[PDB]
């Protein structure tokens, strides 16, 4: 079967382990545990295909940058995360955007931003916002909630569909 | 100050030491998300010091005299 690469790119805290241990063992994961790196692999079933998910959950800025630098040109796919409570993180984005195409070589690599934490009420950045982000460097945007689940299988399978254009 | 461990399957993790734990402690969330066991596997510690060779691990050893190098863990 398929192996899809995905990477998960973004500010500290946003939510990027939280995204993945709920995609990869349905549960939320309350605590807040850093991240240095982390990779998980998945049999799934996407679209009607059996397949394998290696997903990188990569450091947010807590720190720790000096890691991910060719495990980048290893990726198929990357997950750009900010969470809409948290503005910096919307900002962020473009660095990780810029360090992606850099370490790849191209401005079509497959690509979703997300906006997690769709489900707190303190939001910051808007929908229109991420749209507009996401319009121009062509790629999807959606929002998601490691909590609550909205939009997480839909964000990781989005970017599996992604990948095999 | 922390522990690179290679997982089952071809997953890493790296581990932050606090003090107390054990490397069941350090080490058993990280195991329980990948749907795996801490008492169906094994914890070795690794030196290519005779080229990629296996120094075999307690699971209640100490995090702390770890705190620099690199681990491999392998169901029992
Ligand atoms: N309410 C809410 N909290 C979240 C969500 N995702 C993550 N969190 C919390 O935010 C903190 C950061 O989560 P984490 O996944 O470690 O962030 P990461 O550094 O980007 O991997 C943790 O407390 C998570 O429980 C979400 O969708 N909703
Ligand atoms: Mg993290």
């Amino acid at each position: 079967m398929t192996e899809y690469k995905l990477v998960v790119v973004g500010a500290g805290g946003v939510g990027k382990s939280a995204l993945t241990i709920q995609l990869i063992q349905n549960h939320f994961v309350d605590e807040y545990d850093p991240t240095i790196e982390d990779s998980y692999r998945k049999q799934v079933v996407i679209d009607g295909e059996t397949c394998l998910l290696d997903i990188l959950d990569t450091a947010g800025q807590e720190e720790y940058s000096a890691m991910r630098d060719q495990y980048m040109r290893t990726g198929e796919g990357f997950l750009c995360v900010f969470a809409i409570n948290n503005t910096k993180s919307f900002e962020d984005i473009h660095q990780y955007r810029e360090q992606i195409k850099r370490v790849k070589d191209s401005d079509d690599v497959p690509m979703v931003l997300v906006g997690n934490k769709c489900d707190l009420a303190a939001r910051t950045v808007e929908s229109r916002q991420a749209q507009d982000l996401a319009r121009s460097y062509g790629i999807p945007y959606i929002e998601t909630s490691a909590k609550t689940r909205q939009g997480v299988e839909d964000a990781f399978y989005t970017l599996v569909r992604e990948i095999r254009q | 100050n922390t522990i690179r461990v290679f997982l089952p399957n071809k997953q890493r993790t790296v581990v932050n030491v606090r003090n107390g734990m054990s490397l069941h402690d350090c080490l058993m969330k990280k195991l329980k998300v990948r749907g795996l066991q801490p008492e169906c596997c094994a914890v070795f510690r690794l030196l290519h010091e005779h080229k990629g060779k296996k120094a075999r691990l307690d699971w209640n050893t100490d995090a702390a005299s770890l705190i620099g190098e690199e681990l491999q863990v392998d169901f029992l």
